[PDB]
């Protein structure tokens, strides 16, 4: 019942692949992973008198 | 628009934050996207331009310029993993390496399929690949310290040329082996039956009484 | 006896055929397709992450199987045998349409003339494998060059093919150089280097034309052959079945991407298909039930897209095997099949 | 008494959609429109 | 050939995995368990919660049946190809290059 | 045995490209192409 | 009413997807039928 190892899913892209497969062991290959998120920065605001 | 006074924020500008994902409030219209300076299309008194899906695609600004509007976009990411060395590398597909350095937060190497990270340029040529990258590119795992880029490249072996005489030249074997080609043909799948009432309701008479309609 | 209708005059005719070997390879970022950014959708979506994983794994498997199939088709280059062909005419047979133009300029051409004629009659959107993201960032009038910018908005990716144009050109030059000679006799072990014209005249002698007829009609046969080869671009019209199959394949690839992009405007019975308008017009309790409609409808649409791509990949891998049979029995031998 | 029917090929008598604009496209729109080839009703005025 | 053998085994197993995983889909309800719905709601909310699970699971079983039809017809075509290979390669000497 | 559900549900069964006369013409061409028809090496003569 | 609309549209999508697969299968077996006509009816095959 004890926790012997962990992986932080947001650490890098291999950690995120290992979290999506829910497995510490994955096969050899090329994999598409979830993209780099936008997270909007500023504000435009325009308005009338 | 008609706005309550508590929702009035002051004002901002776009000319210092082009080509990034921002929030916008333009005369009551709100949203999220990427603004780019463009050449004017549409009617300038209607002030907004839409597409056939009724998404906002352009905006005539109070400062006199027109802006193309896009939704917020994302860079695609590919991970290359080798299980024997327990190694990995990265490819940003369709991205030029001069733009990976700006939005960053062996060096980045430009390839015909994008910007590779963790790869060294090489002159290796193979005719067999287990980690293909596309456009005849192949990734070679470490055994060096990093992955290598090699090319898939081969051609037809021996080119016998005709002789200038009255006969011809033929290459006739003087030694042989027996080769084996292996082949697999499927004839069958696995056969499944489903108990539909058990799958939907799992026992549970009240679900079954609701399922009598179906 | 009996009566028999025996020819006294002839021409050469060309039949055209198209065989599909591959479809366009797609991957989907499931989380960005369903939730478009927007943390609150993603917090609702964490209950469905196991279903987002299965989509990516199924598409990964289909693309990998297509790569294996295409590498097995190209396998025959490494072992064939080849005779070098003359540039221009070979004896009196003119083969200029099928050869790559040797140009003294600064470009390395990889297409033959008839290939450039075929490719100029189809319209294909350029996916931009090297820098397509940066070129979609500076659009303005987006329909100037046919790019696929819906990739980076909607959340799918077009994967590049296994080989580059140089390697495909090498494959068809291998096929062209394996025609003269190439196991003249019983087995398949010897390779005789007899030139192209002698090979044609032996193929004609084997179908019922004697050596007296072939000696008396040499230039006439060569002129009729050159005249039939000069008229192959006439078949590149929509009355011809093979050209319609080429355009049918291009349209099936385009139709899959159109149907992907259009399902992001389905409201599925919500007040909007835009998540931003739902967040701006409702409170939290109503927001949740409005957003889960869009989540469930979009996940079902992705499942239908994955089931469509599996069947198309399986069809393309069967027809690549048929194309291998056609190369082995029609290009490299004389078939005994009527 | 010139008959002046409605010619939709020149988009005669069409109200433009309010609050927005489109550029270089083709779409369907539900609204209030005159029939195609409607003659209407003519009004002739004279001096006294 | 070996990769094809492993692919056919994985196709059989993946069909059953996708069958079993859909019984944990909530389809927008409070739970995928019918027991929990019957423990936490009254009758009028129980009906609208169970109708989501019913409609979702019937649509999923329809998609499963559509996929099994396609796979069975493809396997029946390749059994005909296998009979061609036994007749022409194992039982005689073919003249097809 | 009419499919009357076409007109209630909203679907249309389309007719095949050829009428039965043309299908009989196809299989009678097949029956008449059996005897002879280049009983030799090539395919370009016709023995009756 | 929008429940019925979303349901019936999803059903029609499934019907279209099954019709495309059956049309492609019938096109492959028409090519098989042509090969059988050419090699078994019109000629004498050398395939066991
Ligand atoms: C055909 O090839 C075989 C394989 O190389 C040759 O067998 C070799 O013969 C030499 C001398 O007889 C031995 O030293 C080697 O050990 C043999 N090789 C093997 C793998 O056993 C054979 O001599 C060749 N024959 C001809 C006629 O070329
Ligand atoms: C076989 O048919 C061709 C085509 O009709 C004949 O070629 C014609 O010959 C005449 C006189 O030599 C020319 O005026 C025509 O221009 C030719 N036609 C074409 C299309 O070039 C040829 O003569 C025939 N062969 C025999 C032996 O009768
Ligand atoms: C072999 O065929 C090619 C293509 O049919 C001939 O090249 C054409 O020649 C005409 C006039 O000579 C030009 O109008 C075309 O533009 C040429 N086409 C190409 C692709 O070059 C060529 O002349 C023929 N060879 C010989 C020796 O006659
Ligand atoms: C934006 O575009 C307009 C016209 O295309 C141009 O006049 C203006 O200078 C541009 N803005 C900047 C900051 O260059
Ligand atoms: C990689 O090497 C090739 C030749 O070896 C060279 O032309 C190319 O510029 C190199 N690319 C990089 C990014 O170093
Ligand atoms: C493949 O090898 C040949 C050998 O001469 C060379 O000419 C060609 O440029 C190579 N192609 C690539 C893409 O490396
Ligand atoms: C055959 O070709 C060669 C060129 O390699 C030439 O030297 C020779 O003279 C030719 N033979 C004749 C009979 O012209
Ligand atoms: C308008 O759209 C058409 C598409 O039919 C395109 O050919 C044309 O270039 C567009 N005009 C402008 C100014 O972009």
């Amino acid at each position: 019942g004890y926790i012997t190892k962990a992986v932080d899913c947001g650490y890098d892209d291999l950690a995120q692949l290992q979290c999506s497969y829910e497995s510490f062991e994955v096969e050899t290959g090329v994999y598409s992973v979830s993209s780099f998120e936008a997270s909007p920065r500023g504000e435009f605001i325009e308005q009338a008198t | 628009s008609v706005c309550p006074m508590q929702a009035l924020r002051n004002d901002t500008s776009i000319e210092d934050k082009l080509d990034v994902c921002v929030e916008y409030s333009l005369h009551g219209i709100t949203g999220r996207g990427v603004f780019h300076n463009c050449t004017s299309v549409g009617l300038r008194n209607q002030r907004f331009v839409y597409d056939t899906f009724d998404n906002l695609v352009g905006y005539h600004s109070d400062n006199g310029n027109y802006y193309c509007v896009r939704p917020c976009v994302s860079v695609p990411v590919s991970v290359i993993y080798d299980k024997a060395s327990n190694s990995h590398a990265t490819l940003f597909g369709s991205v030029a390496c001069s733009h990976v350095t700006t939005m960053m937060s062996p060096g980045p190497l430009q390839t015909t399929v994008g910007c590779a990270m963790g790869f060294i340029n090489s002159s290796m040529v193979v005719d067999e690949c287990q980690l293909p990258l596309g456009q005849s590119l192949c990734a070679i795992p470490p055994t060096s310290d990093v992955f290598q880029i090699a090319t898939l490249n081969f051609t037809s072996p021996l080119t016998l040329a005709p002789i200038n005489s009255t006969g011809f030249v033929v290459a006739v074997p003087t030694n042989f082996t027996f080769g084996v080609t292996q082949e697999f043909i499927e004839t069958t799948i696995q056969k499944i039956t489903v108990d539909c009432k058990q799958y939907v309701c799992n026992g549970f008479k009240k679900c079954e009484d609701l399922l009598k309609e179906y | 006896g009996f009566v028999v209708a025996v020819p006294t005059n002839f021409t050469f005719g060309v039949t055209q055929e198209f065989i599909e070997t591959t479809i366009q390879k797609i991957t989907v970022d499931c989380k960005q397709y369903v939730c478009n950014g927007f943390k609150k959708c993603e917090d609702l979506l964490k209950e469905y992450g196991q279903f987002c994983s299965k989509i990516n794994q199924a598409l990964h498997g289909a693309n990998l199987r297509q790569d294996e199939s295409i590498a097995n088709l190209f396998s025959s280059i490494k072992t064939q045998n080849t005779q070098p062909l003359q540039a221009g005419l070979n004896g009196d047979f003119n083969l200029t349409m099928l050869q790559i133009p040797q140009v003294t300029t600064g470009e390395r051409k990889y297409r033959s003339t008839i290939e450039d004629l075929l490719f100029n009659k189809v319209t294909i959107a350029d996916p931009g494998y090297m820098q397509g993201y940066d070129e979609c960032m500076q659009q303005g009038p987006q329909s100037a060059r046919d790019l696929i910018c819906a990739q980076y908005v909607a959340g799918y990716k077009v994967l590049p093919p296994l080989y580059d144009p140089y390697m495909e050109a090498a494959y068809t030059s291998s096929l062209l150089g394996s025609i003269a000679g190439a196991s003249w006799t019983a087995g398949l072990s010897s390779f005789a280097a007899i030139p192209f014209a002698q090979s044609i005249f032996y193929r004609l002698n084997g179908v019922g034309i004697t050596q007296q007829v072939l000696s008396e009609n040499q230039k006439i046969i060569a002129n009729k052959f050159n005249q039939a080869l000069g008229a192959m671009q006439t078949g590149f019209t929509t009355t011809n079945l093979a050209f319609n199959k080429v355009q049918d394949a291009v349209n099936a690839n385009a139709m899959a991407l159109s149907k992907l992009a259009a399902e992001l405007s389905n409201t599925f019975g919500a007040i909007s298909s835009s998540i931003s308008d739902i967040l701006a017009r409702l409170d939290t309790v109503e927001q949740e039930a409005q957003i889960d409609r869009l989540i469930n409808g979009r996940l079902t649409s992705l499942n239908a897209f994955v089931a469509q791509q599996l069947v198309r990949t399986e069809a393309a891998a069967r027809s690549a095997q048929l194309a291998q049979d056609k190369v082995n029995e029609c290009v490299k031998s004389q078939s005994k099949r009527n | 008494t010139w008959p002046m029917p409605i010619d939709t090929s020149k988009a005669e008598g069409v109200i433009y959609p309010n609050g927005k604009s489109y550029s270089n496209i083709t779409l369907t729109y539900t609204g209030l429109y005159p029939k195609a080839n409607d003659l209407g009703k003519q009004y002739l005025f004279s001096d006294g």
